[PDB]
């Protein structure tokens, strides 16, 4: 029957967000085993042929297994990420589009710039009935129709909410019994909201996290078909490991850097190409035997291939690669040349990178040194200095741990909404109030139950 | 000018606080256009001076490039600055930013189509996924539906699955066609 | 070396008043005192606008404190700048 | 044990001089700065061993008689036929030499994967040659600093 299936369906859901992480990283050393094991890969031989050569005799067997048992955790952790992570981000988009509504009104006083995706998708939700669906406020829907009622119109207002105000009235009054129960297939598919579906598959096919679990997906289904594609797997150490994730974000701290400086070292060998297509053009003959001559500058487009793919990767620079400059007329000028190649190109602009990348490690630091003594010098509620507390022994911790402690904070926030706003107390319904209009003075700023009951305590 | 000098003056009279929102409207429109400094003033005492902000002035300082001034000159005069002549830089830099907004406002005289297939597309896709729903098509499923048990549970949710994973699929591939298409 | 000097331009103009030179903790000391300070107060914006209204307005119709302003500008004498004193400063236990 | 051992075979006496790191308080300065971020150094060969294989890869997928290092054309070496020798060649001679493996490796001139060939170089050079060691001597002077 229906309410055993659905409960067992519910348990192993949850199974799998449970072990949503335990398995990506399984996955991780599945991807390992299989490159390991096409370590050993080889050529057999036009005829072209592919054999791995197995000391044991199993390695095929085994590696089959492998990469069905990748391909099942791949769709494990795709069921894992829609149980565990899509409804934080749903919760999250619903929640701004919610606030967006009622602080800013982007559907009645505003529209969006037609530019926002983003927006133009979450038009669709507000029609649908299935709203604060994550977000706990349900009470949105009236606030926005207490807000803005009268300037735009009850009933705009109410054809853009998809509200029956009109039922709204019939619900008040006398409503007929009906019968209704959910074993019915058709009352089911009534009770689903087709639109509100629509944009959840939208909002996820959005999100990017589900994208490279799709390309996951894609690259160990065309692994099966071609067993080389399983090399891309080792591309997740970046999200796996955090440990790299810092060497790597080294590099991308400064990646619009890196990479202008990558095209202006393509600029300036243009420009030295230019020169040389200019001057130094038989200076360039590349041919070994007299007999034949292969000039690598007689074209445009073949000069500056040539000077990225030889020069730029030289440690010399373009002179130690071309000819000979002596008993020539252009002699000093071509000397010239190749000094000027070697010290902006070669080194110059390789100290730059260099440079960018060490910048970026020291910049990483210092926010992280940053972070850490602003953390232990500033509350982080309060702003008050730590010297005031420490006066009392040990009057920072206590004042950081004890009195503003942001967990308490949060802890709180939690009391708040799991409370029913009927039992809230005088301060609870304060606190309430200025949390439901988003008014953040009750937050202590500056000053502290020590400082205002100071010579009372001391 | 009056009223906000009055206000700013007295911060605590509470007949001065209901007549000014009495008198909220007129403030609030002609905030923008006051502005508010502190001199030191004759008396040896500091005070407020209250002036007129015009729309152009403030459109012109508004400018990004005006920014980019501002910028460049803070980081000069923190950087190669100094207190003797840091507000004498100041001055100077208001001088020269006062004519260039000055000749700007004299000189001055007065996606989608991806959009909409990613849309369309977003919305298409979709309804086919529910198009067997519509139909009613899961009457094939029903009978073996009717015997309950683990597996065939498992297998029939494992399917449903499955042909969700299949019209992502479809969604991707005409997602890769529409943009081959608008390369060709 | 120049990252050094745009975070100390940086930390410089978030804590320290630009024509005031007063501290960020002493306006800090009541919610959003440094902001309110910097930017309704002591705005450099301001200052820059105020320089151009007594250069736009007529000479003749100079208030008191316009004139004032004018002369020691047109000598050249910047002492009507607040140096270390503010309004909060001067009227702080009528204020406070 | 290796006093002992050096008596037997002389130049187990060598292993001795591995004592200045401790000996030495200035030696062990610059000793710790490269062990302050040697987990660091670690994973930092671990990624380019790592991105050499999907290199070498690449190249067992489409670049294999390009890897043709026969010095004379009757008998002909290949070092790319199998992948465990194909990633061997690539570490000891792509990873050592200053160019790249492009400077190692046969000439791509008048060929079908000419474009394909040069920008695998060229990325290969980028990244493993200049970006990882950047990384590597980056990772020991912010140890320093
Ligand atoms: N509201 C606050 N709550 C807790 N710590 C605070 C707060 N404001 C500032 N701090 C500072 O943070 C220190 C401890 O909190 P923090 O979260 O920074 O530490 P941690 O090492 O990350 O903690 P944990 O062991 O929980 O991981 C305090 O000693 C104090 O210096
Ligand atoms: N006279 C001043 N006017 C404005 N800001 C000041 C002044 N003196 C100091 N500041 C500091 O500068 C901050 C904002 O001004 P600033 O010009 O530095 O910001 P910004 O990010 O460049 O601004 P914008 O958005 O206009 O480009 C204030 O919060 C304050 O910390
Ligand atoms: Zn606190
Ligand atoms: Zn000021």
């Amino acid at each position: 029957f229906w309410k055993k299936i659905i409960a067992y369906q519910q348990k192993l859901l949850n199974y799998f967000a449970r072990n949503f992480y335990n398995m990506r990283m399984l996955a991780l050393f599945v991807a390992f085993a299989i490159n390991f094991i096409l370590l050993f890969y080889k050529v057999s031989t036009i005829a072209v042929h592919y054999v791995l050569e197995e000391s044991s005799g199993y390695m095929e067997p085994t590696l089959r297994i492998l990469a069905i048992l990748h391909t099942v955790i791949s769709f494990f952790c795709i069921i894992g990420y829609y149980c565990l992570k899509v409804p934080l981000v749903i919760f999250k988009r619903e929640k701004e589009v919610a606030r967006k509504l009622e602080f800013d009104g982007l559907y009645i006083t505003e529209q969006p710039s037609e530019d926002d995706i983003k927006g133009q998708w979450d038009r669709l939700v507000i029609n649908t009935q299935s709203f604060p669906n994550n977000y706990w406020d349900k009470f949105v829907k009236r606030k926005v129709m207490d807000k803005y009622g009268e300037f735009y119109g009850r009933d705009r207002i109410s054809e853009l909410l998809g509200m029956d105000k009109a039922a709204l009235d019939f619900s008040d009054a006398r409503e007929k019994k009906k019968p209704k129960k959910d074993s019915s297939l058709s009352a089911v598919l009534n009770s689903i909201d087709v639109k509100y579906q629509m944009w959840k598959l939208g909002v996820v096919f959005t999100d990017n996290s589900f994208l490279y679990l799709a390309w996951y997906m894609t690259m160990s289904v065309l692994g099966h078909y071609n067993n080389f594609f399983f090399a891309a797997h080792l591309l997740d150490i970046a999200m796996g490991f955090k440990t790299l994730r810092t060497i790597l974000s080294s590099v991308t701290h400064n990646g619009k850097q890196l990479v202008l400086t990558v095209g202006l070292l393509a600029v300036v060998v243009y420009l030295y190409t230019v020169v040389a297509f200019n001057f130094f053009r038989k200076f360039y003959n590349k041919s070994e035997d007299g007999d034949t001559p292969d000039m690598k500058c007689d074209d445009m487009l073949t000069c500056y291939m040539f000077h990225m793919y030889v020069g730029v990767r030289a440690g010399g620079g373009i002179g130690d690669e071309i000819e000979d400059p002596a008993g020539d007329e252009y002699e000093i000028y071509r000397i010239i040349f190749d000094i000027t190649f070697f010290f902006f190109v070669i080194v110059i602009l390789l100290a730059i990178i260099q440079g960018l990348i060490i910048d970026a490690f020291g910049e990483l630091r210092d926010q992280q040194e940053q972070v850490k003594e602003d953390m232990e010098t500033k509350c982080f509620i309060c702003g008050i200095g730590n010297d005031y507390f420490d006066t009392v022994p040990h009057g920072f911790e206590t004042h950081t741990l004890q009195e503003h402690n942001l967990a308490n904070y949060l802890f709180f926030l939690m009391y708040l909404i799991n409370k029913d706003e009927t039992e809230h107390t005088g301060q609870e319904s304060y606190v309430w109030k200025m949390y439901q209009e988003r008014c953040w003075e009750f937050f202590p700023a500056g000053d502290c139950f020590r400082k205002q009951y100071e010579d009372q305590l001391n | 000018v009056l009223l906000t000098n009055l206000s700013e003056h007295m911060p605590n009279d509470t007949r001065l606080q209901t007549f000014l929102e009495l008198a909220e409207s007129v403030l609030n429109y002609f905030q923008p256009f006051l502005g508010r400094i502190e001199i030191m003033g004759s008396a040896k005492r500091i005070e407020r001076v209250y002036f007129e902000i015009s729309e152009s002035s403030r459109t012109q300082w508004e400018k990004p490039q005006v920014k980019e001034s501002k910028r460049q000159f803070i980081f000069d005069v923190v950087n190669e600055g100094g207190e003797k002549e840091k507000m004498e830089l100041f001055v100077n830099f208001c001088e020269d930013t006062i004519f260039e907004m000055q000749l700007a406002a004299q000189i001055s005289e007065s996606s989608i189509l991806t959009v909409r297939s990613a849309l369309f597309a977003l919305r298409y896709n979709i309804l086919t996924l529910m198009r067997m729903l519509s139909l009613k098509s899961l009457k094939k499923q029903m009978k073996k539906v009717k015997k309950m048990t683990v597996k065939d549970m498992v297998t029939a949710f494992f399917s449903s699955y499955w042909s969700i994973f299949m019209t992502l699929l479809h969604f991707v591939a005409s997602v890769f066609r529409g943009f081959f298409r608008i390369i060709c």
